[PDB]
């Protein structure tokens, strides 16, 4: 039985959200993507050494049925809290997601992680400065994502995956 | 070997190549033909009208994803240059018969087929339609006529705009035309759940693939163009903030034990008529954080009840596993939820490119069109079928009208739910206060088994 980390992704929808997963799970040097089966969101990771599973949840689409969110949020140890650095009112939510996942788990102390994600190259309107001080003011880590190039996408679930073990 | 004009003069006619068209390893399950991975508008547009054979399943997945690498009237203008095709004895009369008449065919389906099964594309765009209705205008010959002739009859028809006898409507303590009445515990949890189910799959039928090809439902103009979906999402969403109200605003224990377990009595007969939309709407609301949190409620619930609840959660469970396997499972009518489909497609359009480049060549991915065409078409297959249950107006009404936020924004509304729950039963070790009772009427359910034949 090796562990099994049961993550939820949280953000706003419109702003390509699905970008952070999809690009996880993709081996890199593969873009033939099927969200249908199994292996499109579990992965086998080895994080400092000790190898784990991965079972990601991200209901990208469904942002409408907001009733749901406590259904989905509730299934999770830990959460990535996606905003998209090109977008303002996606940012301003962040304040809403980390206060229902709180309320879910009736914990104020939940294995968590801001991320902020780069899904085009539009003008950034969210200062790497604001979202740090964000983050910092809950006490939970802040990692920038591109989905073009791949970057910071490991380092964001890595990075919960040592919150949760560290909690 | 057939002697086709310069691509010089037709498009159409140069070779395939690496660069133009490219192929998957499997075949048309029933048809043998090849499937198309990816390949220049020009060759997508050959194929769409190809002469050796007719290709229904290409035209219709085609018909429905072609907006997102061109436009309508891109698409008419090539359908139409398709058609008007050059010449290059015994060369000529086989020219002739083995590659413009069916050529010419195959083009005019395309044209029966989109005004037939696409016609929003020229309700939107009156001059698409006017260049349509000159083109086939200008078309001429025995053979052609008979279409000419059908696309004609379908545009104009498109401008002008069945079982034995269902069961027995059921009533509790709420009668008929007393509208004033109606409420969860004042009718019959059975014609709740069919009444519901009714509205839902109406609801769910209406949701085109216009709607939903091109993720349009997450983008700016999602009021503009997925109407018919946001009312299904936001029907589906009132009601289960409806349950979570009904629950937590019954503040007496003894009340809200019976509220609970009325509301898993819909569940049950939500689960009978396999109506998913509706077990989710139930599930989600006894998972929210106002009412899952209700442990002297749910200590009170009998066992069977329980175990229906447990059954009915456990379909989420593992990403939709046991769900995915009930739906196939069963046959319709069924009322499915959307939730799962949304974000297939979404993930198909945004985990796959646009485009593939072979030898520097843009080629575009049809594959990635096919895939979301899949799922689209997976959500027709439950939209044909009725449910055999007679329309009750005013039970249908007082669903229709529920408003459980009034004029509240969510958040607002979110937070009283909970701070009703922490009223009601207090985190503890906070002792368990005791609330007057709200109902006049009696608790006692009529039961989910029908009272007459
Ligand atoms: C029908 S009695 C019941 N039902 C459920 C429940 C189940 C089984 C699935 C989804 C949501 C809920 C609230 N949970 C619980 N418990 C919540 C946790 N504490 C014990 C009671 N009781």
């Amino acid at each position: 039985h090796m562990t099994e980390y049961k993550l939820v992704v949280v953000g706003a929808g419109g702003v390509g959200k699905s970008a952070l997963t999809i690009q996880l799970i993709q081996n890199h040097f593969v873009d033939e993507y099927d969200p249908t089966i199994e292996d499109s969101y579990r992965k086998q990771v080895v994080i400092d050494g000790e190898t784990c599973l991965l079972d990601i949840l991200d209901t990208a689409g469904q942002e409408e049925y907001s009733a749901m969110r406590d259904q989905y949020m509730r299934t999770g140890e830990g959460f990535l809290c996606v905003f998209a650095i090109n977008n303002t009112k996606s940012f301003e939510d962040i304040h809403q997601y980390r206060e229902q996942i709180k309320r879910v788990k009736d914990s104020d102390d939940v294995p968590m992680v801001l991320v902020g994600n780069k899904c085009d190259l539009a003008a950034r309107t969210v200062e790497s400065r604001q979202a740090q001080d964000l983050a910092r003011s809950y006490g939970i880590p802040y990692i920038e994502t591109s989905a073009k190039t791949r970057q910071g996408v490991e380092d964001a679930f890595y990075t919960l995956v040592r919150e949760i073990r560290q909690h | 070997q057939m002697r086709l004009p310069s691509a010089d003069v037709y498009r159409f006619a140069e070779p395939d190549s690496e660069e133009n068209i490219i192929f998957e390893e499997n075949m048309q399950p029933k048809a043998g033909i090849p499937i198309i991975k990816a390949g220049t508008v020009i060759k997508l547009i050959e194929r769409l009208t190809y002469h050796m054979y007719a290709d229904p399943n290409f035209v219709r997945t085609f018909l429905t994803t072609y907006r997102s690498f061109c436009k309508p009237q891109e698409l008419l203008s090539l359908i139409i240059e398709r058609f008007e095709i050059p010449e290059p004895s015994a060369e000529l009369k086989r020219f002739r018969k083995e590659y413009i008449q069916p050529v010419q065919l195959r083009v005019l389906n395309v044209c029966r087929h989109w005004v037939e099964h696409h016609f929003y594309d020229f309700e939107r765009d009156a001059y698409l339609l006017q260049r349509m209705e000159e083109f086939i205008g200008t078309v001429r010959g025995k053979a052609m006529k008979k279409w000419v002739e059908s696309i004609t009859k379908i545009i104009q028809r498109k401008k002008i705009a069945f079982q034995s006898s269902p069961p027995t409507v059921e009533w509790h303590i709420s009668r008929p035309g007393h509208i004033e009445t109606f409420d969860l515990l004042t009718l019959h949890p059975i014609e709740i759940a069919r009444q519901l189910t009714l509205l839902e799959s109406d609801l769910y039928r209406a949701v085109q693939p216009s709607e939903l090809v091109g993720s349009v439902w997450t983008k700016e103009d999602k009021e503009i163009n997925s109407p018919n979906l946001l009312k299904m999402i936001r029907h589906t969403t009132n009601l289960t903030l409806w349950f979570e109200k009904c629950i937590v605003e019954t503040e007496n224990l003894e009340e809200r034990v019976a509220v609970v377990s009325r509301i898993i009595e819909i569940l049950q007969v939500f689960q009978e008529l396999n109506n998913f939309n509706g077990v989710l709407e139930v599930v989600s609301a006894m998972n929210s954080s106002p009412v899952y949190r209700l442990d002297h409620t749910f200590e009170q619930i009998p066992s069977r009840q329980k175990k229906i609840l447990e059954e009915a959660h456990e379909l989420s469970e593992d990403h939709y596993k046991k769900y995915l396997a009930k739906l196939r499972s069963i046959n319709p009518p069924c009322v499915p939820f959307f939730g799962i489909y949304l974000t297939n497609i979404l993930k198909t359009e945004e985990g796959n490119p646009e485009v593939l480049k072979r030898h520097g060549k843009e080629l575009i991915n049809f594959s990635k069109r096919r895939k979301v065409a899949e799922i689209t078409g997976e959500i027709q297959q439950y939209q044909n079928q009725p449910y055999c249950l007679r329309v009750e107006s005013d039970i249908k009404r007082f669903f229709e009208n529920l408003n459980p936020m009034g004029n509240s924004m969510e958040k607002e509304f979110t937070d009283y739910l909970f701070n009703k729950s922490l009223e009601i039963e207090p985190r503890n070790p906070k002792p368990l206060p005791r609330f007057p009772k709200k109902y006049s009427y009696p608790l006692k359910s009529p039961g989910v088994r029908p009272s007459n034949p």
